[PDB]
């Protein structure tokens, strides 16, 4: 109703939907469900183009995401900050016939990049319960994590029915794109 | 009108018994805090990544909530920190006057949100999102003596019969088990594994399958088969309990996993311990509810430990080594024998200037009603009787008394000099002075309110003693209108009775007349020495060290022991041990207690707390500021790490003075190093500026991490999965947990960890062999390079952004904002993408603390118009306007003669004196303007109104002087803020009263021959 | 909270009514009268 609080009301809605959260898909659940005091239409629309072209639409995106709408969510204001661009990604263009053609399937690719991207943590050497005799105690660390394409492309790869060890470069073009290509943005004709 | 109340005095006697029965039916049922809530609400959501570097951490659990956690309604500012024992805390802080509650909801919602991009580890532990009070109600000790009972046995029993048990109490907030429920501790070992060639994953799964609990199963669960009778809840039994039980279990021929692992009843974490006069002992750290009293919720938790005492075992005992509830009982307490012998004071210097019970018997029986209405309208606004609102009430029963003498001696003066009866006397009197005392209602009012709506912790602080006493002098006022008429008119009899004070009073009277006339004979000269006198208290004013809440003797102090970024628990044992044996030789130190491991800081196994408290002050021979300069000069030396003791902050945020809290922050993506070799330029450049005062940062330096570089060329190569050289590593000491199984009636733990003597210097992790795929295993040295490096464990964010906290305090000759844009102008300096933002308190100063001026401007400007509207006339106002240099003049005169710094009491105590001032001038020229009225000369009129209003004056100032005396010679707890509090207003009170019997009817002769 | 009910509730209606009529013996007498009202609801209540 219009005048009605806006918190209270929104509270009432979380306790609505709170009664109805465990029986939603195991996805739906563990996805979030994101209720907010929302609005209709934009304020404004900042943007950002490259009018020498030297940053490609997906360099641009990147930006945006990433030095952009966090530092612009603390302006006293701004409610909601919607990025028509995806934060940049290591995108797998895998190829089915490949996959079949080595006898794997994408489940297997699935199962390669998350073993030879692990993340690891073994803590802090000499850490409670100490032993009679432990002055010190450097935080030790383990580095499991790919950062390039040099190191994705050679993620290597079982071959299930010949034996041959294939790398990931084999059955997939490993490439630099965007998390998810939904939006694009046109301003005055040109990709922004 | 007066008028009607007089002649229906019973009128007003009910007006007061209902205020009276109002009140008496209010008072019990307010909370009773010592310091109101000040700081914003801080919602902190904490995480834990049990062993991961700082800097993962903050680039995998603190970047999510950090890019997702914003936009939530009114999030003022947010900052995050990750130490380095693997916990990152992020405290949000919302607009002020905001509720914690929906707002904590929302940040909860935010928080469901990014459940699933947080790694595996940190969605099992979860996300705690506290409500962030920051005060230990009381820590509850457990030691014993007779040593039956180990550490681990105290804290086992503590967590199981107590900790439950204190939480089912009204008041408690959080109960921190500074412990562990004792578990089965599984320590395996790498060499006899890697022999049998086995793993951790082999151990894990052997207990997860030798030992699960199985679903009961009710036989006849319907549906049944149609006939079927007897039902039966067919239960099941499936984890091990003893310690025997689990030393059997057969893993991969059979071995059993006593061959291969020692298994023993330890505990949940050694995170944290507990030392205690020297005894190792256990304690449990009580948090105040957010939103609850402190004195009524610890009394009912000493309550419930004399309850629990009974059925404590032999050997054990209780203990309770910190409590803030009898402190903050005696300083209320404290202060209400202060309004008692303030009242008795009153009572007692009425009775010797006004000659007889009868008159006194006015403001005593007036005061308590106004007060009473106070403590009514502090329940129906919210408010809490505390230090803050007690003071108000003892500043402003000058104020409340105040007007009941001007009531009674007006009518007492009438009734004497005109022989009338005490009714018609009273109907005179208030026909003559029913107007001032609106018109001092209304003034009182704009130099109080107008003074009530600055922002932050101070802006609050203010607001309690000024709707407190605002509240307190319009119903004093309102009574004033109401009630005592009815008293001066039935209750006063002829005066008949004739005591050798009239004689020296009058002449004395006499003697100030004729001293008044010789003085406005040089009206010029007064006008000197009065701006001489004004341009000395704009000095001591603008020249003073100005400083928020002084610092007091609350009975205890707590030190910090923070050793390098690499030592070891032993390490922190060792300096609290020395610095226990250091305190042993004091008499005043009655209970030493020391949490070895926890921090205020963050947690740690490099960071210990010791709360050390000292007697009463009944038996003391030393102050606790001289103990702790004491103590961090015994710490400089014979030991090592910072460890330095500090006494407990007067409110939240109010500890350092003024020290401005700045981040520097990053806007470029510069990366860590840059940024600190920015921040270390910074800090020189600053060290290298005047008007400052050691400038230091406040995160702890770089640490010494170990980066394990692992060739992955040579893993292929040798054909080991990048999966299990990772798995053997976070499983070579990460405390891993498997389920629960019952022991002693309780669910207890099972965890698994490599034996700590196999898993403490870097060598040993070479030892963790990994099978081959070419029949043979390869030792882990081959395949990975440890490379040591200096990285900062300290992670800090604000404002999405890496920042570094960098606090500071200004020195003498330097306001807060010089300081401010002295900083602002030397980060300008630093290199492109690297910005500041101050927070909190500096930030606020920032903000919106530029009002003091124009709060001031609007203040003096609705005095003036009222004053003007007092007295139809454009000339009038300004005569009594000027009395504020008078009464700072007194304040600044007495602020030095102690010491003391320009506080917030001390300006409050400047607000009231610069009231009652203000009453004392418009009743004098009041007075004089209505004989002037009556074609009587000024130049007598103005004498004549000074020669009446003589002895009300002095009557009220004597009263509140020494009424407030023992605010200014109050020794014992709580002392100092009576003392910031009395010295000014004593000073104040006598400058006022002193100077403005002389100047206000000089100033009346001036203006009004100005034109 | 029965006794407090009526104790307040009596307390506040003779206050009022001294007020209202300027002595301390009119009150008495108006609220002497209460006893009669509760006599005969207890009467009522008790044959009822």
């Amino acid at each position: 109703k219009p005048g009605t609080d806006v918190e209270m009301a929104q509270v009432d809605v979380q306790n609505k939907i709170k009664a109805v959260e465990a029986r939603l898909p195991q996805v739906v659940r563990q996805q979030g469900l994101q209720v907010e005091a929302s609005s209709s239409g934009f304020l404004m629309l900042v943007g950002i183009n490259s009018p020498n072209n030297q940053y490609s639409e997906v360099d641009l995106s990147d930006y945006l995401v990433r030095n952009v709408v966090e530092e612009l969510k603390r302006v006293e204001g701004v409610g909601k900050v919607q990025s028509f661009g995806a934060e940049k990604a290591m995108r797998i263009w895998v190829d089915p016939n490949k996959l079949v053609s080595y006898g794997l399937s994408i489940s297997d690719v699935n199962n390669a990049i998350r073993e030879n991207n692990v993340e690891i943590a073994p803590g802090r050497l000499g850490d409670l319960p100490a032993e009679k005799g432990q002055l010190i105690t450097i935080p030790l660390s383990a580095q499991g994590q790919l950062s390039s394409l040099e190191q994705f492309k050679n993620i290597s790869l079982k071959s299930k029915t010949n034996g041959s060890v294939i790398k990931l470069s084999d059955v997939a073009n490993v490439e630099i794109g965007s998390q998810a290509y939904n939006f694009a943005i046109l301003e005055n004709g040109k990709p922004a | 009108m007066s008028q009607f109340f007089i002649r229906r005095p019973v009128f007003a006697w009910v007006i007061a018994i209902f205020i009276i029965i109002f009140g008496l039916l209010s008072i019990p049922k307010l909370p009773i805090a010592r310091f109101p809530s000040v700081a914003p609400p801080q919602v902190n959501i904490s995480a834990t990544y049990p062993g991961a570097t700082a800097k993962t951490i903050n680039d995998s659990v603190v970047t999510l909530i950090e890019r997702e956690l914003s936009g939530v309604k009114n999030l003022l500012y947010y900052s995050a920190t990750t130490d380095t024992s693997g916990t990152a805390e992020i405290t949000a802080t919302f607009k002020p006057g905001t509720d914690v509650e929906m707002a904590q909801v929302d940040v909860q919602n935010k928080i469901k949100a990014v459940e699933a991009r947080l790694p595996q580890v940190v969605r099992q532990q979860g996300l705690q999102v506290e409500a962030s009070s920051s005060g230990f109600l009381m820590l509850v000790g457990i030691n014993s003596p007779n040593n039956q009972y180990s550490e681990v046995d105290l804290s086992d029993y503590l967590v199981r019969n107590v900790v439950e048990e204190l939480k089912r109490v009204e008041g408690v907030g959080k109960v921190q088990s500074f412990g562990a429920e004792k578990a089965m501790r599984i320590w395996v070992d790498p060499n006899k594994l890697v022999s049998y060639g086995l793993s951790i994953s082999d151990v894990n799964n052997a207990i997860r399958e030798n030992n699960v609990e199985i679903a009961p199963g009710r036989l006849g669960d319907l549906p049944a088969e149609k006939g079927q009778l007897i039902t039966i809840p067919l239960s099941a039994q499936g984890q091990l309990s003893s310690l025997e039980q689990f030393k059997n279990i057969s893993l991969k021929s059979v071995i059993k996993l006593s061959d291969v692992a020692n298994v023993e009843i330890g505990s949940q974490a050694y995170n944290f311990a507990i030392l205690e006069n020297g005894k190792p002992a256990t304690a449990a750290a009580i948090q105040l509810s957010p939103g609850a009293n402190a004195v009524k919720t610890a009394e009912g938790v000493r309550a419930k430990i004399e309850e629990l005492k009974l059925n404590l075992p032999e050997g054990m005992e209780f203990s309770i080594p910190y409590d803030t509830a009898p402190f903050v009982k005696i300083s209320i307490e404290k202060v209400i024998h202060t309004l008692l012998e303030a009242m008795v004071l009153v009572f007692i210097v009425m009775y010797l200037f006004l000659h007889n019970v009868r008159y006194t018997l006015i403001p005593a029986i007036v005061a308590p009603i106004a007060l009473l209405g106070t403590f009514t309208v502090m329940l129906l606004a919210g408010f809490s009787i505390n230090v803050l609102t007690m003071f108000g009430m003892v500043l402003a029963i000058g104020i409340i008394v105040d007007d009941a003498i001007v009531v009674v001696e007006n009518v007492e003066r009438i009734m004497a000099t005109e022989g009338l009866s005490p009714k018609d006397a009273t109907s005179k009197a208030m026909k003559e002075i029913t107007s001032p005392i609106i018109g001092i209602t209304l003034v009182l009012a704009a130099v109080f309110l107008p003074m009530a709506f600055a922002s932050g912790s101070v802006g609050v602080i203010y607001k309690q003693f000024t709707l407190t006493m605002s509240v307190s002098i319009l119903f004093s006022a309102l009574l004033a209108l109401i009630l005592t008429p009815a008293l001066c008119a039935t209750i006063l009899k002829p005066i008949d009775g004739h005591a050798w004070f009239d004689r020296s009073f009058d002449k004395v009277t006499k003697k100030y007349e004729l001293m008044l006339l010789k003085i406005i004979k040089h009206t010029v000269p007064m006008m000197v020495i009065f701006l001489v006198i004004t341009g000395i208290t704009f000095a001591g004013m603008k020249y003073w060290p100005t400083a928020f809440m002084p610092e007091e003797d609350q009975g205890w102090f707590m030190t910090s022991f923070q050793l390098p970024s690499d030592a070891t628990a032993e390490r922190t044992r060792n300096v609290v041990n020395q610095f226990e044996n250091n305190l042993k030789d004091n008499p005043d130190v009655k209970s030493n207690t020391a949490i070895l491991g926890w921090g205020f800081s963050g947690a740690g196994q490099n960071v210990a707390v010791a709360f050390t408290t000292l007697k009463d002050f009944k038996e003391r021979t030393s102050s606790a500021s001289k103990m702790t300069s004491d103590v961090n000069s015994s710490m400089a030396n014979s030991t090592e790490g910072e460890t330095m003791a500090v006494l407990p902050p007067a409110i939240d945020e109010l500890g350092t003075f003024s020290g401005f809290s700045l981040r520097l922050q990053d806007r470029a993506n510069l990366g860590m190093p840059a940024l600190l070799a920015a921040q270390d330029e910074l800090m020189a450049m600053a060290a290298k500026n005047k008007k400052f005062y050691m400038v230091w940062n406040e995160g702890l330096p770089q640490g010494d991490n170990i980066s394990l570089k692992i060739d992955r060329e040579k893993l292929s190569a040798l054909g080991v999965k990048f999966s299990d050289v990772s798995d053997i590593i976070s499983t070579s000491m990460g405390s891993m947990y498997i389920n629960d199984f019952p022991n002693q009636g309780r669910m207890q733990q099972v965890i698994v960890q490599v034996e700590a003597k196999s898993r403490m210097q870097l060598k040993d992790i070479l030892n963790l062999k990994v099978m081959g795929s070419s029949g043979q295993l390869v030792s882990l040295s081959e395949v990975v390079t440890p490379q040591w490096n200096k990285a900062p464990q300290q992670y800090n964010r604000y404002n999405g952004r890496p920042s570094l906290s960098i606090a500071g305090i200004p020195n003498f000759d330097t306001s807060s904002g010089e300081a401010m844009r002295e900083m602002e102008q030397l980060i300008a300096k630093l290199p492109k993408g690297i910005g500041y933002e101050w927070t909190g308190i500096s930030l606020q100063e920032k903000q919106s603390e530029s009002q003091m001026a124009f709060l001031l401007g609007l203040s003096m400007l609705v005095v003036f118009l009222v004053l003007a509207a007092l007295y139809e006339s454009w000339a009038i106002p300004l005569s009594v306007m000027l009395v504020v240099p008078l009464g700072i003049f007194g304040a600044i005169i007495a602020i030095m003669s102690r010491g003391l710094m320009n506080d917030v009491f001390f300006k409050i105590g400047l607000i009231t004196i610069i009231g009652l001032s203000a009453k004392n001038a418009i009743l004098i020229v009041e007075f004089a303007k209505m004989l002037k009225e009556e074609g009587m000369s000024l130049i007598e009129a103005t004498v004549a109104a000074a020669k009446l209003r003589l002895r009300p004056i002095l009557m009220t100032s004597l009263a509140f002087t020494c009424g407030v005396i023992p605010l200014v010679i109050a020794t014992g707890a709580s002392s100092e803020t009576q003392h910031a509090l009395g010295t000014g207003v004593f000073g104040g009170m006598i400058s006022a009263t002193i100077l403005a019997i002389f100047f206000v009817p000089v100033f009346f002769i001036f203006i009004l021959g100005a034109v």
